[PDB]
């Protein structure tokens, strides 16, 4: 179960932006982003950003 | 405030054992900042580096899954008992202090089943304490919120395990002196007025030992508190003025309104008017200058009923200021002085009115509880 934070970051991932991008939006480190895909991908059982785009979308 | 800094610390914990990253950091840099722009007490700095080190165990038990294939990665939820289980000291630690914490500002709240819960959670966790200043320390904090809860036995029974340990050490007379006021104010709510006198006596001379002129004075202060309690006025009087001569040698302004108020009392109960009168000057005077808003009005009241007809619509305008501020005990008290000044003066039907003011605020809830997630 996401947070509206760790959503928030999904939301711009499903975007497109890069890491980089999603960094400067929120105000994190890049490095702090990378940690959030980590966690975020494992808690939707993912692999990979793209499929992570794919099972948020359901 | 140091009670909102905890409650921060927590939702922090909360975040890390779940992995929310965005959150957990978020928070890290926020309570990092706020402490920067406070000296806080040790309690919670030592929280603070604890949840430091313990959202750094969370990156780092993360970062292997980092390159792990997704399906050869353990689950968060069983990462976070590995992490639990290797770091069992820090985990009951950081168990103790968010309890403690989270009371705290349940407390603070004004969430009183809700307070007690977390205290007895973390009471449970005092095993991770292991100094036993450290351990007194909680009980003696526990001792003094069960006195602002009125739970009287329960913050004796706290007020004792805190005397315990105190005892056995040297340094902390201090502490000790300040469980002796803590039985005195306890006894005192009870109704057993020599107990208390006699816990403040010993208190009064402990301070006196201390040479500390604080203590010394609320000491003396209570003393007189007690005295006027049984309405042996006279007898409270040296006590009051030994209490003000004490604050006034040493500076200790935001201690006097306070002193000159009940002693300014007796002298209009007394019928001593032209020393009520020089006590009020003075009184009022220091009010003015620590700026404190209570003392100002209750001394404002004492002009409303002793000097001014007394003034009604005045006394009515102090009442409801004393209910907006949730001062009931006082609102009680100054209702009863109301009743009996109308009563000395042989006013019944006034002072029957008052005593009816007196039980309508007695039927106000003074401390409502909630139930958590109880079904009616
Ligand atoms: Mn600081």
């Amino acid at each position: 179960v996401l947070t509206p934070r760790e959503c928030l970051i999904l939301q711009e991932v499903e975007k497109g932006f890069t890491n980089q991008e999603i960094a400067d939006a929120l105000h994190l480190s890049k490095r702090s982003i990378e940690y959030s895909l980590t966690s975020i991908f494992n808690k939707l059982n993912v692999g990979s950003r793209t499929e992570a785009v794919l099972i948020a979308k359901s | 405030s140091s009670s909102s800094i905890g409650e921060k610390i927590n939702e922090w914990y909360m975040y890390i054992r779940r992995f929310s990253i965005p959150d957990a950091e978020y928070l890290r840099r926020e309570i990092k900042q706020e402490l920067d722009q406070m000296e806080e007490d040790q309690d919670l700095h030592l929280y603070y580096s604890l949840m430091e080190f313990r959202h750094n165990l969370m990156l780092e038990y993360l970062e292997p899954l980092e390159k792990m294939r997704i399906e050869e990665q353990p689950r968060l939820s069983d990462l976070l008992l590995e992490i639990d289980k290797k770091q069992a000291r820090l985990t009951g630690l950081l168990e103790y202090y968010f309890n403690f914490f989270r009371g705290m500002y349940e407390l603070d709240q004004r969430e009183y089943l809700s307070a007690i819960k977390f205290f007895k959670k973390a009471e449970s966790k005092l095993i991770f304490v292991k100094d036993r200043i450290e351990k007194a320390e909680f009980f003696f904090k526990m001792s003094e919120s069960y006195y602002y809860m009125k739970q009287t036995y329960f913050s004796m029974d706290y007020a004792r395990q805190a005397y315990e340990i105190y005892k056995e050490h040297e340094a902390y007379n201090i502490r000790l002196l300040q469980c002796h006021s803590l039985f005195a104010t306890n006894f005192l709510d009870l109704k057993q007025y020599e107990d208390a006198i006699s816990h403040f006596q010993k208190a009064y001379s402990m301070a006196e030992a201390e040479k500390q002129p604080q203590l010394m004075g609320r000491t003396l202060y209570n003393i007189g508190l007690c005295k006027n309690s049984q309405s042996q006025y006279e007898d409270a009087i040296p006590y009051f003025k030994r209490a003000i001569a004490v604050f006034e040698e040493s500076n200790i302004l935001p201690s006097l309104p306070q002193a000159y108020f009940l002693i300014t009392q007796i002298h209009y109960k007394l019928g001593k008017i032209d020393k009520a009168h020089e006590y009020h000057s003075k009184g009022m005077a220091y009010s003015q200058k620590a700026g404190d808003v209570i003392y100002l009005s209750e001394f404002e009241f004492l002009k409303s009923l002793y000097l001014s007809g007394p003034d009604e619509e005045a006394i009515q305008g102090f009442f409801d200021f004393l209910e907006s501020k949730m001062l009931y005990a006082d609102l009680e008290d100054f209702a009863i002085d109301v009743a009996k000044y109308y009563h000395e003066r042989k006013n019944f039907q006034k002072a029957s009115a008052y005593f009816l003011k007196v039980e309508q605020v007695r039927q106000l809830i003074q401390g409502g509880v909630s139930l958590y997630e109880i079904e009616v």
